[PDB]
RNA sequence: CCUGUCAAACUCCAAACUUACAGACGCCGUUUGACGCGGGGAUUCCGGUGCGCGGGGUA
RNA sequence: AGUGCAAGAGCAAAAGAUAGCUUGACAGUGUUCUUCCCAACGAGGAACGCUGACGCGAAAGCGUGGUCUAGCGAACCAAUU
RNA sequence: UUAGGCGGCCACAGCGGUGGGGUUGCCUCCCGUACCCAUCCCGAACACGGAAGAUAAGCCCACCAGCGUUCCGGGGAGUACUGGAGUGCGCGAGCCUCUGGGAAACCCGGUUCGCCGCCACC
């Protein structure tokens, strides 16, 4: 912008959006990335591959698509973020996809995180992926019991929407239950 | 148009520039949550050539902590014009700076996709003048 | 020292200060004469002495030639006359001499010439229609002190 | 030349211009090149490692296999044939 | 199509200027050659521009040389009308010329030496000292330039 | 702002040109066997001149 | 700017800074280039592998010393493992 | 693509500026710290949990050229420089002709306020 010999970021750095330096270490493994995001209300989960002309999404999962089998609780949560991996691997297991790379973008590598909770899902879905066991939050979370009890505290309930009071990790089991069930349209 | 554009208070930082630490105490006190250590750069010839050493402490108080120290420390000063930023911040005073913003400012304080807050939603001298004199006591 | 030496562009250009130490100063007084807090644009004459031929002229002969001119031209229009003269060039080009046979030859410095291509203008007077022939003396009396042979061009001027 | 080591006379040929200056595109690093591919070297400046001797910039060589990551690539340096060890970064698919 | 004609020795010409004028099959002084006008000769004609004479002659002209100085692939042979037609694609010398103007074809494919080794210019030529706006022989001639140098070497 | 100048160890620019590989044409090779490979025998390792480009030096 | 030291070059969610941890400044054995353009020549050097054992990291991965180009030494003999 | 994710090229994409856009949709800002996790002190950030509010930031959409950048026309310029040739000129440094190539600065007028790929999505 100043003049002739001025040095412009690459697009994606300007925007904040991709750590270059990340993406080189995760490509020189040649296998696919398991491209795990997130949004104040969403969680995403993409099986990418590198291309011509640009990086090429062969399977992938949204938490929102979660509801289209039964899914009625909020979408930015540990539960959540599970099962969207486990849907994303499960379509990536049906492309030929075999196995993949943590890409958790900008994300902190935080222990029991949900990007750790998708890479546990899309692990169980039967994809091979380079992973850490105690990095993981303990099943227990996963299911979505820290906010079972956060609702004991109750006195006024958790979710304003009516999905339930006390609500319901019982419902990530039948979920997980529906999902890992052959039937299950993809 | 009006409620996220209305200012509010990020961050009271209070500090004592000291040189060579036993103050910490007072400071803990004063506002309630523990203080910093704080360390130089470059050597000085006023026999300050340690790089890193303690030589001053400071607290950083958010929310009500800054606000339940404001309404003892405010009326501590008489606060002027010129004692402003460019960006709508004022100190005074031991220092204590108070750093005021807008709504959305983790827009550039967030590790993705962050940004460099606009020119027009940066918080201004004026702006800043009539928010704080709009509770508790007078500019200039 | 003869000019035979130096007066030809025989070598490379040879300027960086950061590489080079003891360079003598130069011996030229001013580069802008005449009345110099007016502007070129307010005479409506303008007459440039051009070279003939490509050439270095070390600073002892830009000294000469510009003083013997501008000395011409306070003589016949005054220590304030209305005129302004410009020597457009300065000496860069840091000349040695090698003063032990050939062995160990690079020369010590010894002095500065400025560059000038054929055609070029190393003067450039600005004058009223009345001065015209007093500034095409003065330049007489100055490319008789400089190798080359040279142009008295008159620029703006259609008085004749 | 005053000396000899392996970047005399490299300030033009190993230094970017100032535009292209900075960390490069991953995408170069990580290209996959098959045997008996055409590909021209051109070190990068950016790059510190898998480059080759200097003195081949330039070379239109021929991919024969590879070691580790880097690859192996064949020219004839004047009359003599040489091996050159170099990574994706440093290459460039010919046409 | 162009008539090259050298007319500069070998001796103290560049090497690969005189392997350029081999490869056009030229190996003496005034020896003569066609040469197709493609991008390819047209480099190969501009490189050897300062040691030969060329430019596109008349059918006439081309005609006159051929019968005066074209010869068979090997041996003594005269090429004439009969040898033309018992020998080529064409039933005498002007269809052969032709042919060679509008480059259907070369003097090879015809069985015949790629090479015309023409005679000294009768009268002399206009010197190999400068080109021919310059008042000399050597680069681009016109076509009747050509015709006229070619003549005189018939 | 205006106005006066530069760079062998400066470069926002930037040739001609030199150069890697390939295709095409040309030339050449498949009884004159090219290209490549192995082996025997050397001589040679004071050079000079013109032209172009130079660096040193008043030359 | 900084990055130990010449010069030129490289580097910004780093190759710089701070903190913490760590000993890959590791063993074995090669490929290639360099030394020595082309074009044979040793020591030395570099890049890149395979094997072993490790460090750190969630992991991809990084670490065959210091971002790159200087900091080097035959045979005989001695000491050492 | 009525706002998304991963990219390739890496300023034609930068700098600056104007206008427009969101009741259970999207991205956000935003609300909030029991948990996983976190601040040499701060739930600021990181992390987790969540919907009262908002389109003011961001973001996306439409667009403006003053600066920077890319390409193009016309002028500078077939100039500067230059590969090949010459019993052409010059006391000489050097120049010229023929042949084949051919800029840079700058000015004036246009272009440029990204293009493209994969996936997902009233
Ligand atoms: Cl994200
Ligand atoms: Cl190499
Ligand atoms: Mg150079
Ligand atoms: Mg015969
Ligand atoms: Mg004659
Ligand atoms: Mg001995
Ligand atoms: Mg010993
Ligand atoms: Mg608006
Ligand atoms: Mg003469
Ligand atoms: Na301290
Ligand atoms: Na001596
Ligand atoms: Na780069
Ligand atoms: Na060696
Ligand atoms: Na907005
Ligand atoms: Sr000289
Ligand atoms: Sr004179
Ligand atoms: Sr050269
Ligand atoms: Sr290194
Ligand atoms: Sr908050
Ligand atoms: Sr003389
Ligand atoms: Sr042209």
């Amino acid at each position: 912008a100043t003049g002739p010999r001025y040095k412009v970021p690459m697009r994606r750095r300007r925007e904040a959006r991709t750590d270059y330096h990340q993406r080189l270490r995760l490509l020189k493994s040649g296998k696919p990335r398991l491209v795990a995001r997130k949004s104040n209300k969403h969680v995403r989960a993409q099986l990418v591959t590198l291309g011509p002309n640009g990086d090429d999404t062969l399977a992938s999962a949204h938490s929102s698509d979660l509801a289209e089998y039964g899914w009625e609780a909020p979408t930015g949560n540990m539960p959540s973020a599970y099962l969207t991996g486990l849907l994303a691997g499960l379509r990536a297991q049906e492309a030929g996809v075999e196995e993949a790379v943590l890409d958790i973008g900008l994300n902190s590598p935080t222990p029991g995180s949900k990007v750790f909770a998708i890479q546990e899902g899309a692990i169980d879905a039967g994809l091979d992926i380079p992973h850490n066991d105690d990095v993981l939050a303990d099943w227990q979370r996963t299911r979505g019991a820290h906010i079972a009890e956060y609702d004991e505290q109750l006195e006024e309930p958790l979710y304003s929407g009516d999905f339930d009071a006390a609500d319901l990790p019982e419902h990530f089991d039948e979920l997980r239950e529906t999902l890992l069930d052959g039937d299950i349209e993809l | 148009f009006h409620e996220m554009r209305e200012p509010r208070i990020e961050k009271v930082v209070v500090h004592m520039g000291i040189g060579h630490a036993n103050a910490e105490d007072i400071l803990g006190e004063i506002t309630g949550q523990m203080p910093v250590r704080t360390k130089a750069k470059r050597t000085v010839g006023e026999f300050d050539i340690r790089e890193g050493d303690p030589i001053g402490a400071k607290v950083t108080l958010r929310d009500e902590m800054a606000e339940e120290f404001l309404q003892t420390a405010l009326p501590l000063a008489e606060l002027a014009t010129s004692q402003f930023d460019d960006t709508g911040n004022f100190s005074f005073g031991l220092d204590v700076t108070v750093n005021l913003v807008r709504p959305g400012y983790r827009v550039a304080k967030r590790d993705k996709a962050s940004r460099s807050i606009p020119t027009k939603h940066r918080l201004n001298p004026a702006d800043a003048v009539a928010f704080i004199e709009s509770t508790y006591d007078v500019e200039v | 020292k003869p000019a035979s030496m130096y007066r030809d562009i025989d070598k490379p250009a040879y300027t960086r200060r950061e590489y080079i130490t003891g360079i003598p100063g130069s011996k030229i007084a001013q580069h802008k004469m005449g009345r110099k807090q007016k502007d070129a644009d307010d005479y409506p004459v303008q007459i440039s002495l051009i070279v003939e031929e490509t050439v270095q002229l070390r600073h002892g002969s830009l000294e000469a030639s510009r003083l013997s001119a501008n000395r011409h031209l306070i003589k016949e229009l005054g220590e304030e006359g209305d005129y302004k003269m410009t020597l457009r060039k300065f000496p860069h080009q840091v000349l040695r001499e090698n003063k032990d046979g050939m062995r160990a030859a690079f020369g010590k410095i010894v002095g500065t010439a400025a560059r000038v291509q054929a055609g070029e203008q190393l003067f450039t007077a600005y004058c009223n229609v009345e001065d015209a022939e007093h500034v095409k003396e003065a330049f007489r009396r100055a490319y008789n002190k400089i190798t080359p042979s040279c142009r008295i061009d008159s620029s703006p001027a259609g008085n004749a | 030349p005053s000396s000899n080591g392996p970047l005399e006379g490299t300030r033009g040929k190993l230094k970017n211009k100032p535009r292209d200056r900075g960390t490069s595109p991953p995408q170069r690093a990580v290209e996959e090149f098959d045997d008996g591919e055409k590909v021209h070297l051109k070190i990068d400046p950016s790059v510190p490692n898998g480059r080759f001797h200097p003195r081949f910039d330039g070379q239109t060589g021929t991919v024969e296999g590879k070691q580790g990551d880097a690859y192996k690539v064949d020219i004839v340096d004047g009359g003599k044939e040489k091996t050159i060890i170099v990574t994706a970064a440093h290459l460039r698919r010919q046409e | 199509m162009h008539a090259l004609v050298q007319l500069r020795g070998e001796v103290n010409m560049h090497t690969d200027i005189q392997d350029t004028l081999e490869m056009l099959n030229i190996h003496h002084v005034n020896h003569c050659t066609l040469v197709p006008e493609t991008d390819a000769y047209r480099g190969m004609v501009a490189k050897v521009n300062d040691f030969v004479a060329f430019g596109e002659p008349s059918q006439e002209t081309l005609e006159t040389v051929l019968a005066t100085r074209a010869e068979p692939l090997e041996g003594d042979a005269d090429v004439d009308d009969e040898w033309v037609a018992e020998h080529t694609d064409y039933d005498d010398i002007s269809g052969l010329a032709f042919a060679l103007l509008s480059e259907e074809t070369t003097l090879r494919e015809q069985g015949l030496s790629p090479t015309l080794r023409l005679h000294p210019p009768r009268g002399g030529h206009d010197g190999v000292k400068h080109p021919v706006k310059e008042g000399g022989q050597l680069g681009k001639h016109d076509t009747e330039g050509i015709d006229d140098l070619l003549e005189a070497m018939r």
